[PDB]
């Protein structure tokens, strides 16, 4: 059987990977292949003499995003570096390894380049970063009454100059400000 | 000058027992003896994270570029932002990031083509099976064009005002005046031979590409910070192959061949090894990301006084008479041209 | 811990096993003490190292911030520096940078040069201001229009190569005297 | 103190079975029983514990009274209802002071809480208990009462009844990490399960009761296996057994003909069909676990023999036929086939 | 201010198994636990 984490033990190779199909080119004498680092990469199999690779089953992290519990209670979950389509199907058919269950409405699905991120909503404005995501992705609690968002953060005011060839600007006043440094 | 590095998250339990029940739980017995490793991981992708935001973000306000481009026959189209390029970047961005090539990009998601890799899996594919991940940077390599852009078309519109309170304008002619002024020489040779530092200004501009072009390095710090952190990755995979004086090298084949009272032993000398190995990563790690960071504190402090002004200390902004310097962005560093 | 030995007691393992046995276990406790304290020891150093850093950044900071002005941009605090206080805290000290930072602002007109009768006339320190109808001298930094008089402005051109020069008269206070 | 433990503690949040009265399931039992139960003064006597409820293997008795109570594990038959009938081979007699606390301030409305939680990791049976005069939500720990080493097996858990002329709040443990914060004077006022809510392991892991807004790396996350394949190389080549089990010409005992069997895979079914067969006594080797044995070489005799001779072919034997013709060494490991 | 330090050579094989084939086979089970040694110290030399 191909196309899912299944526990191989291949000839005495015990492991777990998902297997496929490939297009190497092992040679008659050929049964197992490797990498430069010396990992079982793509094995023959004894019985379909066919090439079959090996990969990791989904090895990522989860992060939580969260305000402060004394403000609220609700939380958002990130899968890093896994395209959520997979942990999906995953938690659909209940085979992941965390047993904690956030709701997904369908409104909580967000591709970021850092993963996909489950629990929050999508608005297309653009404020000052206050929890980083990754990946140029922000996440904050503001009132609606009150959720967690996903935005793109804003680099700054947008300001333009009005820079010509034979004007200045003069300042004709000032002020003192007393900062700190620690 | 480098400014960061790639930002890694390893983790004890998936590096060191591949999903085993028994060896988890014998390494549960060291304590939180891993835990100062992870802790230590992610403190270092903090400060690079930090390092970037030092370096670049030194404007509050996004400045553009007027539509026309004569500032008094001066020719900085080599350095403001492209717009046909889709990327939205200079030449001189483009030389510098078509000769960097990164053996791990990190933000790839390249899981999914592992398995669809046909020939042998490569590096990334391979430390990924062995619990090794890399995590994308906070601010894309977009943004921070986006900041150099700002940050070059407020020194040539405003002068070192800019950096100091509100953006003041004034014309270039009369910038390169007080510049010049600055260095002991009058306004009066400049306003007598605009044309002669125009063409100067120009061929300098053009030879630049040209010595970055032709050259086998001379990128070379960029690319020793990516081998070096690629390399360390290297070992610390081929390590998991290594006996350390025990029967087996494999934990799956080790646990189905010997029962759990006898190889415990075995699978104490695996833990020590392993957990020996793991230390040396994190500590060299650490050791690496301390001289990154002073090296981002020098390209700090050097964009903040030979960008927004001019400096009077010798030989801190290039060799000679200091009049201006703009940045450029490069894969994980910053390029100044005094 | 216990380190994959029989306890983390070193008295405890003592009385349930022989001697020899027992200083094999005793040797897997000392050899997890050991790397414990490695481990503690290279962090403390590492750590030291980074704050003596910080102490001489701070030490520098405070011989040029407080024990005179500097030029440096963006040393000591934003703007222009005009002078620092410090003040001690636990384990490390917060300095208080006093900045010049200049106020509301207003489009002028501006001249590279002033070309009276066949020589352009530069302002010594400033720029020149035109209000709109009549021509000035100032400072950069502030604002105190000034009569145009030769001893604000160097003579030395010939009103032919300046890129956009402009037209105006200049005063002296000795061919009134 | 905020001291996180690994045992086996009552999932929160989780559901419980509740039951009423008015015929009494024998529930399961596996790593753990929670128990509680409100009632105005008492309807509940004695427990029983254990596997198949007979007089064939151990089961308990820790039945209460007005005064106090009569641990015991033993061998119990049936009572179908005078608890007991059977004590022929039972010990482990314990008194104590009884279970049951009741207290009224002079009404009946504080229906005290009485929730039970027991475990038998390494035997050990632990007894616990707390009463607090749908489900409050105030918490409440549980004190212990006794502590003994059982060493017994349990599968299944029943409860009595009391007599008369809402309860049974039933959950399970299960190995789980719990978060205790304990008062300055040694209570427990809270608990937090680690393995509930994304939330509640955000709290274990930094062991703190407040959280403060940011974003922490907690866990790591891995599809196990849908399916399990093993798969080994193709079989083939056999042996001659159909040559060797078919002759016509088996020699006399005299001159036992001796086959040399190698370079094969070895099918034993074979050695099962072939005939009704008359003896099967294998001595060294099992004579099911023999298809996972490998060997270097095998020998194979035939020859025919007299009925009772057949019986004296053994290990260390004596007769005309051990002792003059063929002679089976002490240490042989094997099999012996007759039809 | 100092400025450079001496540049030192270790090498492990003698340090660790002194011309003894035995020792040396063992000490090959512990992995590239040398190379990296030999590197930082030839960094170390570079860099003074
Ligand atoms: C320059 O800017 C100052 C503020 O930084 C002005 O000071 C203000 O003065 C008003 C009264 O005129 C006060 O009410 C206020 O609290 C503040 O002190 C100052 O007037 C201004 N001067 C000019 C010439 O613009
Ligand atoms: C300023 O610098 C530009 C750098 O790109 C010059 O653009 C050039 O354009 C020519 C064709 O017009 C190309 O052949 C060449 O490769 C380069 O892209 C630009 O001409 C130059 N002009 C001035 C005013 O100095
Ligand atoms: C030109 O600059 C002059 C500054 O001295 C301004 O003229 C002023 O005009 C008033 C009366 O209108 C005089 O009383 C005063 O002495 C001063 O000269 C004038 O505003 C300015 N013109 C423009 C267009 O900015
Ligand atoms: C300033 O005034 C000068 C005369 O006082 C101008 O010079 C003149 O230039 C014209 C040609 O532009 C000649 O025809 C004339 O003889 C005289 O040389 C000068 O152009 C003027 N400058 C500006 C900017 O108006
Ligand atoms: C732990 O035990 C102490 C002694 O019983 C408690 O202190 C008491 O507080 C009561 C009032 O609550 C006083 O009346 C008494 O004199 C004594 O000081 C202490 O509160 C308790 N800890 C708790 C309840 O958290
Ligand atoms: C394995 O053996 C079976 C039975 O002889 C045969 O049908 C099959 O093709 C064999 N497979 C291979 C790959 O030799
Ligand atoms: C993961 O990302 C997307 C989302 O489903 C999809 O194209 C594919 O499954 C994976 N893509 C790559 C590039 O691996
Ligand atoms: C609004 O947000 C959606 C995603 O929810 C995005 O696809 C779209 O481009 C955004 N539009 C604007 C104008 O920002
Ligand atoms: C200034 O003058 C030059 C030369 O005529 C012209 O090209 C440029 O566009 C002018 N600047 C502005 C802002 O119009
Ligand atoms: C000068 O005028 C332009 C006109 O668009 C304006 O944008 C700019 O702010 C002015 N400069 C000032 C007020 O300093
Ligand atoms: C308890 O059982 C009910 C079914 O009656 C189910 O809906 C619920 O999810 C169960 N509790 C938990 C915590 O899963
Ligand atoms: C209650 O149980 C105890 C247990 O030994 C027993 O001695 C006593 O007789 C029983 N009855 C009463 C009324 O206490
Ligand atoms: C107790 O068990 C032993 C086991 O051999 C048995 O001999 C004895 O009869 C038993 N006692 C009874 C049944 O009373
Ligand atoms: C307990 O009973 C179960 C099932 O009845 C059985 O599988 C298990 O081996 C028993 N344990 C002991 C110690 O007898
Ligand atoms: C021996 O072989 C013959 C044919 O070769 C067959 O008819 C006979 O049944 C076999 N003997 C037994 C006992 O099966
Ligand atoms: C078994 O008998 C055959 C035929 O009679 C003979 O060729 C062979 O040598 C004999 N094997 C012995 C006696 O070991």
């Amino acid at each position: 059987v191909k196309n899912k984490c299944v526990n191989f033990n291949f000839n005495g190779l015990t492991g777990t990977g998902v297997l496929t199909k490939s297009n190497k080119k092992f040679l008659p004498f050929q049964q197992f292949g490797r990498d430069i680092v010396d990992t079982t990469d793509a094995v023959r199999d004894p019985q379909t003499l066919e090439i079959l690779d090996i990969t990791p089953c989904s090895f990522g992290g989860v992060s939580v995003i969260t305000p402060g519990t004394n403000t609220s209670n609700q939380v958002a979950v990130l899968y890093q570096g896994v395209n959520c389509t997979e942990v999906s199907v995953a938690i659909h058919a209940d085979q992941l390894t965390p047993t904690w269950r956030v709701y997904s409405t369908g409104s909580n699905v967000f591709q970021t380049r850092a993963g996909c991120l489950i629990g929050a909503e999508y608005v297309n404005n653009s404020y000052e970063c206050d929890i980083p995501i990754g990946a140029g992705i922000c996440a904050s609690y503001q009132t609606q009454s009150q959720s967690i968002i996903a935005y793109t953060m804003s680099l700054g005011a947008e300001n333009s100059v009005a820079y010509s060839n034979n004007s200045i600007a003069i300042p004709t006043n000032f002020t003192i400000s007393v900062t700190t440094e620690i | 000058l480098p400014v960061s590095m790639t930002k890694t998250s390893v983790d004890c339990t998936m590096y060191i027992c591949g999903d085993s029940t028994e060896c988890s739980n014998l390494l549960l017995q060291y304590g939180s003896f891993c835990t100062q490793l992870k802790r230590a991981l992610t403190g270092i992708a903090v400060e690079q994270d930090k390092n970037t935001q030092e370096v670049f973000a030194q404007v509050k306000q996004i400045y553009k570029t007027p539509p026309i481009k004569y500032f008094g026959g001066f020719n900085f189209s080599q350095i403001l932002p492209d717009p046909s390029k889709p990327s939205k970047r200079s030449p001189i961005e483009d030389l510098l990031f078509n000769k960097v090539t990164l053996a791990d990009a990190g933000f790839i998601k390249q899981y999914g083509d592992c398995l669809g890799d046909i020939a042998a899996r490569d590096l990334i594919c391979a430390q990924k099976f062995n619990g090794l991940t890399v995590l994308p940077p906070l601010l894309t390599d977009e943004m921070i064009a986006q900041y150099t852009s700002a940050l070059l078309a407020g020194t040539i519109t405003s002068g070192w005002t800019f950096g100091a309170g509100p953006a003041l304008q004034i014309p270039f002619p009369m910038q390169m005046a007080y510049r010049f002024n600055g260095i002991g020489v009058t306004q009066n040779v400049l306003y007598e031979n605009q044309k002669l530092i125009a063409n100067q200004f120009n061929s300098a501009i053009g030879k630049i590409q040209d010595s970055l072009f032709s050259t086998p390095s001379a990128l070379g710090k960029l690319q020793d910070v990516v081998n070096h952190n690629a390399q360390a990755l290297n070992t610390l995979v081929k390590q998991l192959s290594s006996k350390f004086g025990a029967i087996s090298s494999v934990l799956n084949d080790i646990l189905s061949r010997l029962d759990p009272p006898e190889a415990e032993v075995q699978i104490d000398r695996l833990i020590t090894g392993r957990l020996q190995s793991l230390q040396t990563y994190v500590t060299q790690q650490l050791i690496r990301a301390a001289e990154i960071r002073a090296s981002a504190n020098l390209a700090a402090t050097k964009m903040s006084e030979c960008v927004l002004g001019q400096s009077k200390r010798v030989d801190f902004c290039g060799k000679g008479y200091h009049l201006m310097s703009f940045p450029q962005s490069a894969p994980h560093g910053v390029v100044f041209l005094h | 811990s216990k380190f994959g030995a029989i306890s983390s007691v070193l008295n405890d393992i003592l009385s349930r096993l022989d001697p020899p046995e027992a200083e094999v276990q005793i040797d897997r406790l000392i050899t997890g003490r050991l790397q414990s304290l490695q481990t503690y020891v290279t962090q403390q150093l590492i750590r030291a190292a980074e704050i003596r850093a910080s102490a001489n950044l701070a030490a520098t900071k405070m011989s040029e911030c407080v024990l005179g002005q500097s030029k440096r941009v963006d040393f000591c605090g934003k703007g222009y520096h005009l002078m620092s206080f410090p003040q001690s805290a636990p384990h490390g000290v917060v300095f208080l940078h006093v900045t010049y930072v200049p106020a509301q602002e207003k489009n002028f007109t501006t001249a590279p040069a002033i070309c009276h009768d066949g020589k352009a006339h530069f302002p010594r320190e400033g720029v020149f201001v035109s209000n709109g109808t009549h021509w000035f001298v100032t400072q950069r930094n502030f604002y105190e229009p000034q009569i145009i008089t030769t001893d604000n402005t160097f003579v030395s051109g010939n009103c032919d190569v300046v890129i956009g020069i402009v037209n105006n008269t200049v005063y002296d206070p000795l061919q009134l005297e | 103190v905020l001291h996180l433990t690994q045992d086996l503690f009552l999932p929160f949040f989780s559901n419980v079975t509740w039951f009423h009265a008015i015929d009494n399931p024998v529930l399961p039992f596996n790593d753990g029983v929670y128990f509680a139960s409100t009632e105005k003064s008492n309807i509940i006597r004695g427990w029983i514990f254990g596997t198949t409820l007979d007089s064939k293997t151990q089961s308990l008795l820790i039945v209460n009274n007005a005064t106090n109570v009569f641990i015991k594990v033993c061998e119990f038959q049936f009572c179908n209802d005078g608890v007991y009938s059977s004590a022929n081979n039972c010990t482990f007699e314990y008194v104590s002071q009884p279970f049951l606390m009741d207290l009224e301030g002079k009404q009946g409305n504080f229906k005290n809480l009485r929730e039970f939680v027991f475990k038998n990791i390494d035997g050990y049976f632990k007894i616990y208990s707390k009463h607090t005069p749908d489900f409050p939500q105030g918490f409440s720990a549980l004190e212990p009462l006794v502590d003994l080493p059982i060493g017994i097996n349990i599968t299944r858990f029943q409860t009595l009844l009391a007599l008369n002329r809402a309860d049974y709040y039933v959950g399970y443990l299960q190995p789980r990490t719990f978060l205790l914060k304990y008062n300055e004077n040694g209570t427990i006022t809270d608990a937090v399960d680690c393995a509930l809510d994304p939330l509640s392991e955000t709290k274990c892991t930094l062991k703190s009761f407040t959280v403060e807004k940011g974003i922490y790396q907690t866990s790591n996350f891995r599809v196990q296996p849908t399916e399990s394949i093993v798969r080994f190389p193709n079989v083939t080549n056999l042996c001659p057994f159909h040559e060797v089990f078919n002759a016509t010409r088996f020699a006399s005992v005299y001159a036992w003909n001796r086959t040399r069997i190698s370079n094969c895979v070895a099918d034993y079914s074979v050695l099962y069909n072939f005939a009704p067969f008359f003896a099967f006594k294998c001595y060294g080797v099992s004579p099911t676990k023999l298809n996972d044995l490998c060997f270097t070489n095998v020998y194979a005799d035939s020859f025919v023999i007299k009925g009772n001779e057949v019986s004296q072919i053994a290990p260390g034997q004596t007769g005309n036929i051990a002792d003059y013709n063929y002679k089976l060494p002490d240490d042989f490991t094997g099999c012996v086939i007759a039809w």
